[PDB]
């Protein structure tokens, strides 16, 4: 005797020793990315090509 | 000579009307497919090559 068995219920595992089908379908995907930047450019100039007389000493 | 061995546990309700069940419905499925003769010995690594594959630094 295997005990009471439901008639219309779907066949499910209920006790120790019962079998069950596992459909292994795994799809995992993780990603991450980052960046940082900094820039600085500086140019400066001053030139006196021709200096008038009253400015010579300066 | 080739040997195909199968072992496992089958649920009676998974067996089809033609007395057939796919191998993916067997709980503890043990499947083996081996052979002998010089064809099978030609697919074995040499002892020195196995020793190197297991003990070589790279």
């Amino acid at each position: 005797n295997y005990g009471y068995q439901p008639l219309f219920e779907d066949r499910r595992p209920r006790n120790i020793g019962d079998t069950l089908t596992i459909v292994l379908q795994e799809n995992v995907s993780a990603s991450k990315s980052s960046s940082a930047n900094a820039s600085r450019d500086g140019k400066t100039s001053f030139g006196f090509d021709t200096v008038p007389r009253y400015l010579q000493g300066l | 000579t080739e040997f195909i061995r199968f072992s496992g546990v089958v649920n009676p309700r998974t067996i089809s009307g033609s007395n057939s069940v796919p191998s993916t419905q067997v709980a503890d499925a043990r499947i083996e497919y081996v052979g002998n003769g010089y064809i099978n010995e030609a697919q074995n690594m040499g002892w020195l090559q196995r020793f190197f594959l297991n003990l070589s630094p790279m």
